């Protein structure tokens, strides 16, 4: 189930993280368990952070993954924008890829 | 009756089949047609035309006109990029709004060559050369003229034909590419230099716009019918 | 819906002719390939467009109502025919500016209790009555209007295959418009303001007339809910004038906007 | 009144009716009288984009200069 | 060659030294109705010379702060001489056309202009009441109107404006500007050329409709560079806009018309 | 598909030459038949290997998924592609090194109340909805992905036939990799670990898309579970490259083993 | 419409049919094919190539790469024999696991000649004469050389052809034998023995191994396709 | 039997349907027609005869 | 016992199968023996409307006197 | 459009039906235009086993000395 806590002010500067939590439940555990995020954002269609096995940049050049990632976990994974100037919102989204039904989350 | 033997399948609804079904309006006098201008046969019609490309997405001028306006100055040479792109046309921003981007959307493969035009549009006073870049995936993306000139490139000379394209050539390992962003289909990556510099005489804007248009080649095929995420609904 | 042409070899080149420059002030597109700009080798092409052909791009399904009946005077609903209710077959369409079809309308049915311990019914029939633009609506679920005697109607038993029927192009003009910048009235001089007053880009107050759709069975007074699906596929089509994709939420029946109006994300300049 | 085309085989079987005779035809027969009630034949044709792509009175060719 | 031209109407006559070829729309070439096509059965009035001529619109200024302008035929040329007596005294009336721009400008001026002919250019309204603008707004006739940066949403509901809000970059419907080039156009660069000249046959899903009801085409001139002069942050060109019916053609005379204003 | 060679009758022999002596070095296997090393009848063969050609050893609808939905977000499930779920198809495949091929999906749907004794629900209805990669996933089980206008959907009615759809070759290749020795990625000089990093073995994060099922009824609050068995079968069959059969358990989509790494028995050298 | 009347067997799903239905991706372009090298068009070739048999499962030996060495040497005649097996190619624990034996797994029935070749991986300067056998089933297993000699056998001269093939007839009573350890459909035995001895000089290795391979004769076919036990799948 | 495939629309009434139904009353001997005057033909041939319009419509 | 008649043709696909070929026809078969089970056909003729708009004796010309 | 193939008979039934004729035939007919939708027609075809059991460069015969 999705459970994603990020409403985050988010502090200019910069920088802060902008986090993504998925806390799995529990008995019907999740994969394939890749993670995408669109932004929101003139999105035609580009500005994510999708993560296969290796991490990949889709180019926002001022962006830092960090999930125990190529392995798996599975995603309570965190992103960071810097930087530094206010490319601000709009909107962010996080959206993950599942085996069972997931293949969807939550803007 | 004659005998017959239903097969599975039987009973369901495919949103992509194609029967016949009963006419609820029968022997009905259809108006017949006019010759209409502009009929269109396919949709890589479409996506042959060039399409302004919103090139400029920096906080201040995305989402306006100058989202669209890429500036150039007659400063001394730097061997530092204008612009930089990815070639994935229907993920990255600057690309998926485009005509081509849009329709890219409706299919899940992508395949072919497709060309860039540049569009100057500063005084006749003004000249220039610039160098406009191609470079197939594998190596690292070019940061300087240097590396850029490496790849597939066209010197572009500014005057009287105002404009300039460069085809980016279908070179692929697979077959056809993916309308997502993703590594094993990844497309390269497009830029622009400064050849020698923009020199303008006195009495002359030193500050000028160009314009950048896509549009595919006569080569380009897209296949797998697909949703977009370019429109929603809520509620 | 065909072959792409070969890529010709092509050698180096030192002349006059240069197709690499132009000038697209014309309004006219450089029909470069490959071969113009680099030296390429000769490649049989097997691709096709077999896929994007007009036909092709429409030949799908898509959802355009909802309707809902209560069988416990929503005994009945009546549904008024348009393809602007959802935004997905309309964003398609919406790609040229006039257009000319036939329609196949598949009609998926599904009910249930909303009581999880309470109620019985036995199987429903439902019957989908078209109200050509002029024929008199259904009061109740049950008044004369419903013996169809030239309304074409559809009686579906729940649980079968969803019910299918075709519709020949029935446009009073030679194409559907996608787009009309007009009005139906011209107001006059003299007239009171409100007078030859009429909404901007409408047509016909009533178009294509609606659906009334009601269970066919005595209601008990189990509380039951159906909702009728109604999917349409454009079938034999023609399209003119292209335009481009809607970019931002659509607000209403017309190209109004309000809100989604900064569709682009932001992106450095020298980001790949 | 049965009208037969031939497909355009994608993937082959290991047979020689993969790539001949009527194994490689469809037959299709109408059995409405509305035109509407019939199925999309799908064998649909292309044309010039030029309408669109090059909608110039005088015709200019790629090599030649644009601005004459 | 591609830059030198001549058009010639009735008594009118244009010259160009720096065009930039000509585009006719969807390669079609206006014509009369041919019986085949055919609708309204009464003997159809073609004005010929009187109505199929050119008429000079209103001259608009072009600054460094213009958005853009928007016309829509045959609104622009209701009062134009005898063409607009015939659109009024019919019912209905059909007509192509022959789009004149003309901005002229130095060798040290820059920008360019983006001319756009859109087939059914409907326009987004300013109020949260769909297609709420009202007739008196929709037709301004030769004056046409103008884009803006930004939506701004009338509240006013005493007296709502019922008028249009076209943002620019949104192509004042809802779509973006850059894709407007599916449509016949043309681009007035400053450095290249001095005018845009587009030839538009009659597009409708009819072969004939109401002239006063229904726009056939609208006018779009959007500044895809911006005008820049020298160092004279003070620069103004005029545009001016001259537009030519062809083979009109009108059905169902009556009483003359005499729709209500402002 | 054929017949097999029939046995000539032979004879003894005293000759220099000796078939039966061989040198497997070579990397060539010695195509001798009985009549080689001994005196051989004639027998007229009438068997044939008509059921081990290629395609008749694939010929069966396998199981690849059970999808799950609980009509009381389970309201809706949403199943990656793939082959390698299971290990009976996966196996067989795995024979070859690349396929070519188009497939035939059946789709065996059961449900039951999970209430010995509560609950009541009128006969369901499930969309089956494949979403390409790129295309938008569901959120809910009924917001607007549904609408299906361009992705191709399955409308299966509960107890109707099992529901079968055909499926053309579709990959990106030209033919499917059951093995990929490689990455998606190449890690550049200079970049962070973090950076040109990817799964070995991996193509594209999603090759197929994936299939969203969901019960198209409004749900009731009785507690119903829903299970869709996804049945696979490979026709138009041609294979490339065979390889040794997997020994050992799977460990994952990958070649990675861990378990039962001791597949053989015991058995004496000189026992029978 | 058109009268008909539905027999038994409609609406059911058999795993095995084989019947049209409607393609969910209509008009999709297809990736042409390319001639890729080693295209199979028969299980049955696989059957006929030469896999290596695992002879030698002792307990220290079994699962190990020691599993497929079979150890000689020069020690003095003797008439016991060097390895055993059962002609039970799809059940018999040596032969199951060979190429031949997994895709016999997945059939029920089996029929055909099949052919042992044995390589010898002594040195050069080793020589010797050894006894192949294979005696059809119904008597005693041979336990020495003297019941071998009197069935099925071909005696192998080391020496320059490093190998030799025995070829086990097809010898039945059944047109077909089952693919499971059943005494009604039974094949006999193989065995090899010393014919003279292994001998070798002085500075020479006095122990040496032999491989074993097996594969399928131009007369051998199975059929009646079934499940393997040779994959599993827990939960 | 031959095998058949059921497609959408299947068991439903459409009520501007037109198919064949079998025959309740089979061999009956059906009375023949006579030539009686003033047949018609298409609907339109009535809409093309003069009728008088309530043109006065006052209270 | 087929019978094959041609479709009136009201929207057109982007094919040549949408203007000729058995693709425009439709094809009949009667499967019951009393004409009464029989579909309609709906291949209908029309007629002269005189015997209602002029079933006057002595026949006029519109642009001749009515009253002579 | 229909394609008769023969069928392999196995076991005969006493009839001379179950030797010749139409009986011994079966009848093919596609239906839909895509090849995918195509049942497969199991006329499949063998070949050479050479490419994997003997993958030599220099040809050898069975009764030569394969080391020469
Ligand atoms: C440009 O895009 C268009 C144009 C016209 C459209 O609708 C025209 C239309 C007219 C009549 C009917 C009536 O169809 C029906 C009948 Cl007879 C019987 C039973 C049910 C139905 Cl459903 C249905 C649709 C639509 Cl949905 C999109
Ligand atoms: C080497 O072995 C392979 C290769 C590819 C495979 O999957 C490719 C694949 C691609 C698209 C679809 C989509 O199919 C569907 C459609 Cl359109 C509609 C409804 C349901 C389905 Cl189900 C299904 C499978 C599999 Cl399962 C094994």
């Amino acid at each position: 189930v999705v459970q994603a806590p990020t409403q985050v002010p988010g502090f200019l500067g910069d920088s802060v993280t902008l986090p993504c939590y998925l806390q799995v439940p529990n008995m019907e555990v999740t994969h394939v368990s890749q993670l995408t995020w669109a932004r929101h954002g003139e999105s035609g269609s580009m500005a994510v952070f999708h993560q296969t096995q290796g991490p990949s940049y889709s180019e926002s050049k001022r962006l830092e993954f960090v999930a125990a990632r190529l392995g798996a976990e599975l995603r309570d994974a965190s992103l960071r924008m810097f930087g530094l100037r206010v490319e601000d919102e709009g909107s962010y989204t996080c959206l993950f890829v599942t085996f069972p039904q997931g293949s969807r989350s939550v803007d | 009756g004659l005998p017959v033997l239903n097969t599975p399948g039987s009973n369901q609804y495919l949103t992509a089949d194609n029967y016949q079904s009963p006419c609820a309006i029968p022997e009905f006098d259809v108006t017949p047609p006019i010759d209409i201008p502009g009929e269109v046969r396919n949709m890589m019609e479409l996506a042959e035309i060039d399409t302004m490309i919103p090139l400029n997405l920096t906080n201040q001028r995305k989402n306006t006109m100058d989202m669209y306006r890429v500036e150039l100055n007659d400063a001394a040479h730097s061997d530092t990029p204008i612009l930089c792109l990815s070639l994935s046309p229907a993920s990255d921003p600057r690309l998926a709004h485009t005509m081509l981007g849009e329709i890219l959307n409706y299919y899940t493969h992508w395949a072919g060559s497709l060309k860039f035009t540049f569009l100057f549009c500063g005084s006749m006073m003004a000249t220039g050369k610039l160098l406009v870049s191609y470079a197939p995936p594998g190596a690292e993306a070019p940061k300087s003229r240097k590396e850029a000139m490496l790849g597939t490139h066209v010197i572009w000379d500014i005057g009287l034909q105002s404009s300039c394209t460069m085809v980016v050539p279908w070179i692929s390992n697979t077959t056809y590419r993916q309308t997502i962003n993703d590594s094993f289909t990844e497309g390269g990556y497009i830029s622009m230099f400064y050849q020698t510099r923009v020199v303008v005489p006195l009495s002359t804007p030193r500050k000028m716009d160009i314009l950048g248009f896509v549009s595919a080649c006569n080569d380009f095929s897209v296949r797998l019918l697909r949703d977009t995420t370019h429109i929603s609904q809520e509620a | 819906a065909n072959n792409l042409p070969d890529t010709q070899s092509s050698g180096p080149a030192h002349s006059k002719e240069t197709p690499a420059l132009t000038a697209v002030e014309t309004g006219a597109t450089n029909p470069l390939v490959p071969s113009d700009t680099v030296q390429t080798r000769h490649v049989i092409q097997k691709r096709t467009r077999s896929e994007s052909t007009v036909e092709s791009f429409f030949a799908r399904g898509a959802c355009v109502a909802i309707i809902e009946v209560d069988n416990d005077s929503k005994l009945f609903s009546v549904w008024k025919i348009t393809y602007k209710d959802t935004v997905q077959l309309r964003r398609k369409l919406e790609f040229f500016t006039y257009s000319r079809f036939d329609m196949e309308f598949t009609f998926v049915v599904t009910s249930n209790y909303t009581d999880a311990n309470n109620g019985h019914a036995l199987n429903q029939v439902y019957q989908i009555m078209y109200i050509p633009p002029g024929a008199p609506i259904p009061g109740k679920w049950n008044d004369y209007t419903w013996q169809t005697s030239s309304n074409p109607s559809v009686f579906y038993t729940y649980g079968a295959p969803p019910a299918r029927i075709s519709v020949p192009y029935v446009g009073i003009a030679n194409a559907y418009s996608h787009f009309y910048d007009g009005f139906a009235k011209v107001p006059l001089a003299g007239q009171a303001s409100t007078e030859g007053d009429s909404l901007y880009g409408a047509a016909s107050l009533n178009d294509f007339g609606s659906l009334a759709v009601r269970v066919v069975n005595d209601h008990n007074p189990t509380k039951l809910t159906s909702k009728i699906r109604v999917y349409m596929k454009p079938k034999h089509v023609r399209v003119w004038c292209p335009r481009p994709p809607r970019a931002v939420p659509y607000y209403g029946p017309g190209v109004d906007y309000k809100d989604g109006l900064a569709p682009l994300p932001g992106k450095g300049l020298t980001t790949y | 009144g049965a009208q037969v085309s031939s497909q355009k085989v994608g993937a082959h079987e290991n047979s020689n009716r993969a790539y001949g005779g009527s194994t490689i035809n469809y037959t299709t027969i109408n059995y409405y009288r509305d035109s509407a009630s019939n199925a999309a034949s799908k064998q649909d044709f292309a044309q010039d984009p030029s309408k669109f792509t090059e909608p110039i009175k005088d015709v200019l060719i790629k090599t030649a200069p644009t601005l004459n | 060659s591609v830059r030198v031209m001549q058009l010639t109407l009735g008594n009118s006559t244009i010259t160009t030294q720096e065009a930039a070829n000509s585009v006719v729309a969807y390669g079609r070439w206006p014509e009369y109705i041919k019986d085949s096509e055919a609708n309204p059965v009464d003997q159809p009035t073609e004005p010929d010379v009187a109505a199929c001529r050119f008429y000079t619109l209103d001259t608009v200024t072009w600054r460094k702060e213009s958005r853009g302008w928007w016309w829509k035929l045959p609104d622009a040329l209701k009062d134009m001489g005898l063409f607009g007596q015939n659109m009024f005294y019919h019912y209905l009336g059909r007509a192509g056309y022959t789009v004149h721009v003309q901005c002229n400008a130095s060798k040290f001026h820059q920008g360019a202009l983006g001319v756009f002919a859109v087939p059914e250019m409907c326009l987004a309204g300013d109020s949260t009441t769909h297609m709420f603008t009202k007739y008196e707004n929709a037709n301004p006739g030769e004056k046409g109107g103008e884009f803006k940066g930004s939506f701004t949403l009338d509240t006013n509901a005493t007296n709502p404006a019922r008028n249009f809000c076209p943002v620019d970059y949104l192509f004042g419907s809802g779509v973006l500007a850059g894709n407007a080039f599916v449509y016949p156009h043309q681009i007035i660069n400053l450095r290249t050329n001095n005018c845009a000249t587009l030839v538009l046959p009659y597009v409708n899903s009819l072969s004939i409709d109401s002239m006063t009801k229904h726009n056939n085409w609208g006018i779009a001139i959007l500044p895809l560079a911006p005008l820049d002069f020298a160092t004279e942050s003070s620069t103004e060109i005029p545009i001016t806009l001259t537009i030519a019916p062809m083979c009109c053609e009108f059905n169902g005379l009556r009483n003359i018309t005499v729709p209500r204003t402002q």
